[PDB]
RNA sequence: UAAUAUUUAAAAUCAAAUAUAUAUAUAUUUGUUAAUAGAUAAUAUACGGAUCUUAAUAAUAAGAAUUAUUUAAUUCCUUGGAAUAUUAUAUUUUAAAAUAUAAAUACUGAAUAUCUAAAUAUUAUUAUUACUAAUAAUAAUAAUAUGGUAAUAGAACAUUUAAUGAUAAUAUAUAUUAGUUAUUAAUUAAUAUAUGUAUUAAUUAAAUAGAGAA
RNA sequence: AGGUAAAUAAUCUAAAGGGAAACAGCCCAGAUUAAGAUAUAAAGUUCCUAAUAAAUAAUAAGUGAAAUAAAUAUUAAAAU
RNA sequence: AGUAUGAAAAUGAUUAUUUUAUAAGCAAUCAUGAAUAUAUUAUAUUAUAUUAAUGAUGUACCUUUUGUAUAAUGGGUCAGC
């Protein structure tokens, strides 16, 4: 007899199509507040428009709130990076935005030495066996 | 007193390293001489390849280089004796000899010609 | 003709005269490579620090940029933007 | 070079080298390069023009950049994110000042989309 | 990728057998060889944070080869905490007392990494002065080898 | 060739090698003993330890882990080539023989150098953005530099007070936890407690302005 | 004398890293931050412990194997 | 020595998770299994957090010194000054 034990498929973002990881970016600023001056300038300066033109798969919200200025960004996986751009200037804000866009939403994490690849595919060659070795031990 | 654990002999590996270093020094000198010769050739009126080919290669004029070239003053590694690759003349040792590896910065310092009979 | 002179041993631990000589030679750091025109003076200078330096004669010199280019590793990929 | 038994297999691995760093992958894997790419942006695709070794369970083609004619191995760039932030604390042994040495290196993430024989 | 799969066979402890009658390595060398096996350095799945070494059965340990005058002159030592209780026993004496197996074991112990795992690894090694032993059945044996 | 009395030498002599005219001569360079005893004290053997010196009969198999002289298979000619040998593999032929291929770049080894990115400063080239634009901000390319006590110089942050000052219980302040930004700081989300709400953002002015060291 | 007084050079002082078992001053090498592919330094390559294979001799004492103990005696070996 | 408030720490008891009765040294860092907890994108062959299997590395801090793991100085811990 053969019985099936249930399972589900794992998504590999880039193998078929590629969904773009960043989805929404919210430029948050304040009219009053010297910390939010750079942000304001950025908003003014057609740079935002240019960015929009470049990257239409990602939407730019523009909120008005009383605190420090922010760039909260929302990703496919669900997670949300948030960068407070306190007291930055236009270029720095732009750089921050770029950084946000580039990243996948995934959490930061310490890598060990040489941990490069991350597969969910069973080894093409088998896992070594002492009995199926080409050279026996002694 | 304070333990400076440094042996009176050298390990084979150390000896090999020393030999290699010696060879390298010789090579540098050789290269210098070659360069000088080719410069001379070029001055005279030849190409690089031609200069390289030339039978009559020019000796160097500068004193130091000339001295280095002389095997009496500055031996090459194949010429050099075992007793001079791994020992120096110490004026105050037993046997008037001392392992080179004891000499302060022996890895940089060059020192080939020990005295004639010592 | 040019000398390609490399500083193969650190100046740390070497007498100050020799350090000075090396500095004059235009050799800043260990592993640093200089291309010097071949004239007797230069040769003489090199002779003095021979135990610190690796030399080889070459046809032509190279500007630092060229050297850098030569050094650069092969990025095993060709980008395509879409 | 008779490349039929690689053609016929279903499972296949490759050992491509980016800047001489070898990464061994199958299709669907995520390669975490320990540096920031400037050539490629997010969503771009890289055709690997240096692949040291293609291999099935029992056979393996090898060579210093083996012909791009033989295979198609292409990776898409997914992410440019940094690895987590750390403050390793630097100090000597009777000196009150400390030098906080911060570290947040950058990563490029690829996904091996295609890995096939041509 | 490569590490993924059924890894049960890799980390299986094989029993190896060494007949010291039919092995021409002298004591120390043999011990060294055994040490590697015990540690599990022979297998590519070894990682230092893991005891993954095999079992070694040594048999006919009475015919081990020792060079020079070491049988007479090589002295094994043991000290309690108590001053004046230094025991110094010559190899031959030790053999007479316990056996050649003990000798071999000591060497192996010396060879091995000095940490928690050590003792386990040491105990993995089973030694017998003569031929007979209780592990005859469990030594690794292939089906194609059955011509004899 | 036995016995015989010294010496432990490449100075001389001989041999070999390199450089000068060159099958010779000249000049330089290198090549000449080993064991044992003598030997030795007090917590415990004391190469760091295990231990290391090899052997037919037999191992697809060990043969110093010491001392001396070397090499990176061995030999020749001038990095190279050739031959020889060895090992491994493949194919054919009758466990052998033939053919072809590969290996001979020993390896480890640092926070050294390079590569690979990131930061800062300077020098020299750029590109974008904005009306000392010969500027500033950001980004490139090449280069050089970035251990540090005493010490000098430059730049920031926290806290509190004064000047100016929107805003709001969906707000704020403080706290805990998990995130985020190259992170003594701030910010995001959830949670708990206040409070009809900032001496709040920012620029100045100042300081009872930062504590594991009495 | 791990003494003392000066001379020259280096290092330590104020210098982390590798080696010297452990190590201020020795041998290499100067840490802006990572990364770990390629050269490597001094040192090493049976195991502990990262990495090794050869050649020719000598040694039989465990001499020796990273800290060489003298006169002298004995035994052998070469050269005249 | 005002009145409210007080999840500030040191300190005590207790419960939970986890590790621990063949193991030896600034009690951390790095590697690395396993167990548990949480997570309204764990799609999982998931992610974080906690935790002394196991391995490697690792002479507290200050002061004063030519030089300190020193068996030299100083400190019982925390809060305020
Ligand atoms: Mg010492
Ligand atoms: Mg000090
Ligand atoms: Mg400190
Ligand atoms: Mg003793
Ligand atoms: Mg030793
Ligand atoms: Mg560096
Ligand atoms: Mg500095
Ligand atoms: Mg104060
Ligand atoms: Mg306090
Ligand atoms: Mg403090
Ligand atoms: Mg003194
Ligand atoms: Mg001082
Ligand atoms: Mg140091
Ligand atoms: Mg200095
Ligand atoms: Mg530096
Ligand atoms: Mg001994
Ligand atoms: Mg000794
Ligand atoms: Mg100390
Ligand atoms: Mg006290």
């Amino acid at each position: 007899v053969v019985k099936a034990i249930a399972r589900n498929s794992i998504g590999r973002n880039g193998v078929g199509a590629f969904v773009f990881p960043c989805r929404k970016i919210t430029l948050q600023f304040c009219n009053w507040g010297g910390s939010s001056e750079g942000m304001r300038k950025f908003l003014t300066s057609k740079r935002l428009d240019k960015w929009g033109q470049e990257f239409p798969w990602i939407q730019f919200e523009v909120m008005r709130k009383s605190g420090h200025p922010l760039l909260r960004a929302e990703y496919t996986n669900g997670r949300e990076k948030v960068i407070c751009v306190r007291n930055l200037n236009i270029d720095n804000v732009e750089n921050k935005l770029k950084l946000l866009k580039d990243s996948d939403g995934d959490i930061l994490r310490r890598r060990t030495k040489n941990d490069n690849v991350e597969s969910l595919n069973s080894s093409v060659r088998g896992i070594w066996s002492p009995l199926h070795a080409a050279k026996r031990h002694r | 007193g304070l333990l400076w654990k440094i042996p009176w002999r050298m390990s084979t590996h150390q000896k090999t390293r020393q030999r290699e270093r010696l060879r390298n020094v010789d090579q540098v000198i050789k290269q210098l001489t070659l360069g000088l010769h080719v410069q001379r050739c070029q001055d005279k009126g030849l190409t690089y390849q031609e200069a390289m080919e030339s039978k009559k290669k020019y000796k160097p004029r500068s004193k130091s280089l000339r001295l280095l070239n002389k095997p009496s003053v500055f031996p090459k590694e194949n010429q050099m004796s075992s007793k001079d690759k791994y020992w120096t003349f110490d004026k105050k040792a037993v046997g008037y000899r001392k392992g080179i590896h004891k000499v302060p910065k022996w890895t940089k310092i060059s020192i080939r010609k020990a005295p004639k009979f010592f | 003709v040019f000398y390609k002179v490399t500083l193969s041993r650190s100046l740390i631990g070497v007498p100050h005269t020799t350090k000075s000589i090396v500095k004059s030679l235009g050799l800043g750091k260990r592993g640093s490579i200089v291309y010097k025109k071949v004239n007797p003076a230069i040769a003489g200078s090199l002779a003095k620090v021979k135990e610190l330096v690796k030399v080889e004669v070459t046809e032509h010199e190279l500007t630092p940029s060229q050297q850098r280019e030569l050094r650069k590793s092969n990025p095993g990929f060709i980008v395509e933007k879409r | 070079t008779d490349t039929t038994p690689l053609k016929l297999s279903n499972e296949l691995y490759a050992i491509f080298k980016i800047h001489n760093r070898p990464y061994l992958v199958t299709e669907g894997d995520r390669v975490i390069l320990p540096f920031k790419l400037k050539q490629a942006e997010v969503g771009d695709i890289l055709n690997m023009t240096d692949v040291t070794t293609l291999g099935s369970r029992n056979y393996k083609l090898v060579g210093h950049p083996i012909n791009t004619s033989l295979y198609t191995l292409k990776a898409t760039v997914v992410g440019k994110t940094k690895r987590a932030f750390q403050t390793r604390e630097v100090t000597k042994r009777r000196n009150r000042r400390v030098r906080h040495a911060k570290s947040k290196g950058d990563l490029t993430i690829l996904r091996i989309s295609e890995l096939s024989m041509n | 990728s490569q590490k993924i799969g059924h890894s049960g066979l890799a980390f299986a402890r094989l029993w190896h057998h060494v007949d010291v009658a039919r092995d021409k390595r002298t004591l120390g060398r043999l011990a060294s060889a055994i040490a590697i096996t015990l540690i599990g350095r022979h297998k590519p799945v070894y990682h230092p944070s893991q005891d993954c070494g095999d079992y070694v059965v040594v048999t006919n340990c009475q015919k081990i080869r020792v060079t020079g005058k070491k049988f007479e002159q090589k002295t094994y030592w043991s000290h309690s905490g108590r001053p004046g209780q230094l025991k110094l026993q010559t190899m031959n004496k030790v053999v007479a007392d316990k056996g050649f197996g003990e000798i071999l074991k000591k060497a192996v112990s010396g060879m091995l990494p000095k940490n928690k795992l050590r003792k386990q690894r040491l105990d993995r090694l089973k030694v017998f002065d003569g031929s007979e032993n209780p592990y005859k059945q469990n030594i690794t044996a292939f089906a194609h080898e059955q011509s004899s």
